[PDB]
């Protein structure tokens, strides 16, 4: 399987409308070598996907959001699953590849009573402490603190890419305009301006938060090359017996 | 392709799919700017990307996007297009659309409105053909009044009688009646069907031809009184009265019969004053007697196959005629050059009524454009999806050669080397038809699929040698994967000791049968011992390419590994048919005898949806019993309606499905007891 | 004759008042203290050294570049002090400036304090009172949150980290305290949730009070997020000093040994 194989089938896999959902497993199968993917916990916490695959013959760990289940929102079980998988991959020098399409965390009283904060911190810690090479691709959405939890550039990420349909923002347009334009009573133009100049990856690109805006059909060829140069990554951290994960 | 000649500089293609792509290609070769129309769903189609400009003309349904005349009109006015090509289907044979087009200033690539109106109904066409001195199917002119009318008409015109709808199309609204009771019940049934679907309630009574051959004659005319016949075409392999396999020359016709049919078609075209490209279809019995059956006033779907043997670009000729130029060819300039065969690759499952529409997204798509004598007409690219709103056609594959044998061999090779992953297709049926002994000999008819597969299509039946070759290839692939799994990079800390194994002893389960295989590897050559037979398999063993070419005892075979599991399950497309095998080691096979068989409960007690689509009619209530052949429900999808039977008799415990729903594939409908 | 000297005094007197006297009175009416009062209560008298007093936000969108939208300090007071003679680094979020929302300057000050603390090897104490991310900032607030999270994870197991929530914390402001070693809450005045009750009603279609959703009792009795809850601010700071007396300054130091009787 050539490392520069194009994947034109991913050019239109993301629907134009944000309400319609797609299967992230299709993208994962298209990107990896020979379309072979070993999924871990495929029937538990289905809003997130973790597994092992190969890129140019090298073992890689894959973490991704599943928009089909619960619109891709993060919850307690998915957070724990992804956190432990990421910790295992980091502990044994396995590179991590992340596909990000998340609108935030699942709301509700049950999640708050169950300690969603602790498990979200678990996942954020797992992505933050990883010293193995990590490559992140944003497909459609990355909203709020979840965008930080999903291996952003600012967590010592190595390479971050955004598809032309990516949307990196603090929150949705309606909440942002209702919290900013409290009494402007001019929502008709506020919606247009906000969706024109924020509902796109440009604010993240101009600040350098994403390395490039790439065509989906070149995703695989973009990742493999990165894995060629990040194989010798070495970082230094302060000494400690062990840290205190929020378990 | 002379660019000096002046033609319209803006043509709008009022169609979609492969025909739009073909028209755009021809216009681009002629230096003509194109304009494309599309719906919201077809926003990333091939034709919208390969054509200059694009206009969204409505939502997904055809009745609001491609049959919506108004949107087409504002698109034409905004784009200032000088010409419009309708292709086939949709509004191509709509007289009122042609009238509205010709109203303001727009020229129409196609026949005059009068010609379409003449060849719009199946009654007036018969009288006009009779007035044009063209052989016609015997029958009674005029609309049959009632049941007693039909039963007294049926007496004189043979024992078999054919009941047809005046406004019928797409192989619909037609029935065969043998006895008087059959005639009188079919009259009412077809009247109701025409009222429900066609909304015309006019019926035609005619003679039924036994074992007929459907022969088309392609005619080209201009606005100066010149008409030419571009040889014939054989279109006999049909299911649901829809063609799948076509041939440009006819192995059944000689020079004299071909000349007579062409002359009759030209006479009919002159009588109707045809001034575009069209086709005249005939039914021919065993005694080489041909009878006129319908005229198509548009471009035929199977036109490209007759382009290979004539060397003409039909779309270019249509455009030139629409401009006003006369024909630049004479009847003596038309000649047969070789042989050409065309197959329609559809997105349907051939194991269910010779094709059942299926939805999905195309993960992999590869055409065999590099194979000799291969042409592909497709509006499909990787990543395309198949919806329930349009025709399920994926591609048209055409192969030409010096004779029929070469064309058929190239067709088989192209079908073997053609990759579709994401949807179910009919390539198995297409490849099985072209290698059939009856088809190879040339003794075929319209009822070919119905008597070659009386119990439905089942796939390629392997012979002993073919089964041995398939088993050897599967075992060699399994051993190749196992050997590849042992190739790690050097560690220099814990060196890898490769397992030095000489013979791989395997148990291969195929269909319901177990075979003992002994495989050995010497470089790229595998020696395979299958049940007392020795075979040699040679290949490069590229485990990532979708197509794998192997040499078994000198015979070259192209196989596709569709899926593979660590448990031993493998799906291999071989000779066009997908076979599911299970490969285990001898120790694993011996230990598998202790495994308990898990409980599976189908027992034909649950009936799910045979295809996805929209439910139209339901006739089953919970608690009510059913019997064999009892109609359960009707689903409409991709231009066709299917109503399923019940199967074994029993009591319907519950009915999960409801009328007007959107039921997908593998969704429970009836839990009959 | 230059007005640079009077500018310094005006800027200091503006920074000391936070978001204005009216907002200080509004905070007092709610039963809460200001950030500087909390810092003064926490630390030994005459031991607080403040840093980045004149730092202001650099946002220039939605009219935030106006003079009335500029506050020195920018909703956070950061510095170093001593508790019973032992060095500690402290930051206190000021709710009177844009509701305590986190901006680029806020995150920069917090990151500077944590970096200096990890450089010298001293604990970090954070008084949290913030409404979340400043929406006008945009992705800058997300980047600041991510930087704070990265520094929290890096310093985990190196220096002790204590969090004390003294107000309504929402959005991404709830994840930094979760990464710290210990979390304390103030009864009836502190909250911790990711989404407010209005979003819960909009999505889940259920009615819940803010105290019910994220109050101190909820997180100290049936959630496992907080460790202790205290009656009010003064009691919380006294107990925080008492608890800080137990811990060592760094993981390189042995367990503290005090005089025993
Ligand atoms: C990365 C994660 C994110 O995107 S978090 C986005 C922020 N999420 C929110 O839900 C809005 C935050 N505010 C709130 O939830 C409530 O107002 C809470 C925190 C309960 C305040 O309660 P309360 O004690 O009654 O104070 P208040 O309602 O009178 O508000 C006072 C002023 O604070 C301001 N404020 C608060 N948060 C922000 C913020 N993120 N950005 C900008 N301003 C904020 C408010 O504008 C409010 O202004 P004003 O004085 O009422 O005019
Ligand atoms: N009189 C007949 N005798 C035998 N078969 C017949 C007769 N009339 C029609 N058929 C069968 O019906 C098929 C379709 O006929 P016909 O072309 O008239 O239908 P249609 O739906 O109008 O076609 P199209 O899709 O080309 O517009 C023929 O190919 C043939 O198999
Ligand atoms: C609908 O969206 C696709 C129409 C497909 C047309 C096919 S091919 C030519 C036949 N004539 C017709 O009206 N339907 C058939
Ligand atoms: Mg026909």
């Amino acid at each position: 399987d050539p490392s520069d194989r194009l994947v034109p089938e991913l050019d239109t896999i993301v629907p134009l409308e944000s309400t319609k959902a797609y299967n992230m497993v299709d993208i994962i199968h298209s990107v990896v070598d020979e379309r072979e993917f070993f999924e871990i916990m495929p029937n538990y916490a289905k809003n997130i996907i973790v597994g092992f695959a190969r890129m140019n013959g090298r073992t890689v760990g894959i973490v991704g959001n599943q928009p089909k289940v619960a619109s891709g929102c993060l919850d307690i079980n998915s957070s724990v699953k992804g956190a432990r998988f990421v910790r295992f991959c980091d502990a044994f020098n396995i590179p991590l590849i992340t596909f990000v399409d998340v609108p935030g965390f699942l709301p509700g009283t049950a999640q708050e009573y169950g300690g969603i904060i602790r498990h979200g911190a678990k996942l954020l810690y797992a992505f933050a402490e990883a010293t193995v090479p990590k490559v992140t691709v944003i497909t459609r959405k990355a909203y709020g603190g979840a965008y930080d939890v999903m291996s952003s550039k600012h967590l010592c990420g190595d390479t971050n890419y955004a598809w032309p349909t990516a949307e990196i923002a603090v929150m949705g347009a309606k909440g942002a305009v209702e919290i900013i334009f409290k009494g402007h009573e001019n929502v008709e133009a506020a919606q247009a301006e906000y969706i024109e100049k924020f509902a796109n990856p440009f604010p993240a690109a101009v600040r350098g938060f994403v390395d490039d805006i790439i065509q989906p059909s070149s995703t695989r060829a973009r990742i493999c090359c990165d894995l060629d140069v990040l194989a010798s990554k070495k970082v230094q951290r302060p000494w400690r017996k062990h840290a205190n994960i929020p378990l | 392709y002379d660019p000096n000649e002046k033609t319209f500089d803006k043509i709008l293609v009022a169609n979609r799919g492969e025909i739009a792509c073909r028209v755009i290609r021809t216009c681009k070769k002629m230096g003509i700017k194109t304009v494309a129309i599309h719906s919201d769903v077809d926003a990333s189609s091939v034709h919208v990307k390969m054509a200059d400009e694009a206009v969204c003309v409505g939502p997904a349904p055809t009745s609001k996007s491609y049959l919506n005349m108004d949107a087409i009109m504002e698109a034409i006015k905004k784009t200032r297009a000088q010409a419009v090509h309708p292709g086939y289907g949709f509004l191509s044979e709509n007289k009122e659309f042609a009238r509205c087009l010709a109203a303001e200033d727009v020229v129409f690539i196609g026949p005059d409105t009068h010609a379409i109106q003449a060849m719009g109904d199946k009654i007036e066409s018969k009288l006009l053909a009779k007035k044009a001195e063209v052989n016609t199917i015997p029958g009674f002119d005029g609309v049959v009044k009632d049941a007693e009318e039909a039963v007294r008409i049926a007496r004189e015109i043979g024992y078999p009688v054919m009941i047809k709808a005046s406004a019928g199309g797409g192989g619909k609204g037609m029935r065969i009646a043998w006895d008087d009771e059959e005639t009188r019940d079919g009259f009412r049934l077809s009247s109701q069907e025409a009222a429900s679907s066609f909304g015309d309630d006019r019926l035609l009574i005619e003679k039924f031809i036994d074992n007929p051959r459907h022969i088309e004659i392609q005619v080209l005319g201009d606005k100066h009184g010149n008409a030419l016949w571009l040889n014939e075409r054989e279109c006999s392999i049909q299911r649901r009265n829809q063609k799948v396999v076509e041939e440009a020359p006819s192995i059944f016709l000689d020079a004299e019969t071909r000349r007579a049919m062409g002359e009759q078609a030209v006479a009919l075209a002159r009588a109707v004053k045809y001034s575009s490209a069209g086709t005249v279809e005939f039914l021919v019995d065993s005694k080489k007697n041909f009878y006129f059956l319908e005229m198509n006033t548009r471009l035929q779907v199977e036109h490209p196959v007759t382009e290979c043997i004539t060397g003409l670009d039909l779309v270019q000729e249509m455009i030139r005629v629409a401009k006003g130029y006369p024909l630049r060819h004479k009847q003596a300039d038309i000649r047969i050059n070789g042989w050409a065969v065309e197959c329609r690759v559809y997105a349907e499952d051939p194991y269910k009524s010779f094709g059942l529409p299926s939805i999905g997204r195309l993960s992999q798509y590869q055409e065999p454009l590099h194979l000799p004598g291969v042409r592909v007409d497709s509006g499909i690219q990787p990543g395309s999806d198949i919806s329930i709103y349009y025709d399920p056609m994926i591609s048209k594959l055409i192969t030409y050669g010096s004779d029929r044998t070469e064309a058929l061999k190239r067709m088989a090779d192209a079908l073997d080397n053609y990759v579709i992953r994401g949807v179910t297709h009919n390539i198995a049926l297409l490849r099985e038809v072209i290698i059939n002994s009856r088809f190879v000999k040339g003794d075929i008819s319209t009822k070919f699929l119905s008597d070659v597969y009386p119990d439905g299509f089942k796939g390629h039946m392997l012979t002993k040698s073919e089964k041995n070759q398939l088993l050897a290839i599967a075992s060699s692939l399994f051993v190749a994967f196992q050997l590849r799994a042992q190739h790690f990079q050097e560690n220099s800390r814990m060196p890898v000791i490769k397992p030095d194994i000489a013979n791989w002893e395997l148990s291969v389960k195929l269909h319901d049968k177990v075979h003992t295989v002994v495989a050995s590897n010497n470089g790229s050559v595998f020696s395979v011992e299958v049940d007392g037979s020795k075979l040699n398999v040679t290949s490069t063993w590229n485990l990532a390419s979708p197509l794998l070419s192997v040499s078994v005892d000198g015979t070259q075979r192209t196989v596709q590994c569709l899926s593979r599991e660590a448990g031993g399950n493998m799906s291999i497309q071989f000779l066009g048919t997908v076979y599911k095998v299970n490969i285990l080691t001898r120790l694993a096979a011996e230990l598998n005898k202790f495994m308990l068989e898990k409980v599976t409960e189908d027992t034909s007690s649950v009936l799910r949806s045979p295809m996805p689509g929209v439910v139209v009619a339901v006739s089953v209530k919970p608690g009510d019993a059913v019997a064999e052949g009892q109609e359960i429900c009707v689903i409409e999808a991709m231009k066709m309606q299917n109503s399923m039977t019940a199967g074994k008799t029993g009591t319907v415990k519950s009915v999960h499905c409801q009328a007007g729903d959107t039921v997908g594939e593998g969704d429970l409908l009836v839990e009959l007891e | 004759a230059t007005s640079v000297n009077e500018r310094i005094e005006n800027k200091r007197r503006t920074a000391l008042l936070g978001g204005g006297q009216r907002r200080i009175d509004a905070q007092h009416k709610r039963g809460k203290l200001t950030a500087r009062e909390r810092i003064s209560l926490l630390l030994d008298p005459g031991s607080f050294v403040e840093s980045d007093m004149f730092v202001e936000h650099r946002c220039a969108d939605f009219g935030m570049a106006a003079d009335k939208n500029k506050f020195p300090g920018d909703s956070v007071v950061t510095g170093r002090g001593r508790i019973n003679g032992r060095l500690v680094y402290v930051f206190s979020q000021d709710f009177t400036v844009f509701g305590g929302s986190l901006s680029g300057a806020h995150a920069q000050k917090i990151c500077k304090i944590m970096d200096q603390a990890i450089t010298v090897g001293a604990p970090v104490i954070g008084l949290n009172d913030s409404g979340g991310a400043r929406i006008q900032e945009g992705v800058e607030s997300l980047a600041g949150y991510a930087d704070i999270f990265l520094r929290n994870v890096t310093a985990s197991g190196v220096i002790p980290q204590i969090s004390l929530i003294m107000g309504p914390c929402a959005g991404g402001a709830v994840y930094s305290p979760a990464l710290t070693d210990f979390t304390f809450m103030v009864k009836d005045t502190s909250y911790l949730f990711i989404t407010g009750p209005d979003v819960v009603k909009s999505v889940t279609n259920e009615d819940v009070t803010q105290e019910e959703l994220g109050g101190a009792k909820t997180h100290t009795t049936m959630s496992g997020v907080a460790h202790r809850a205290f009656e009010n601010d003064v009691d919380a700071l006294c107990n925080l000093r008492d608890f800080f007396n137990y811990l060592p300054l760094s993981s390189q130091d042995p367990a503290p040994v005090r005089e025993c009787h």
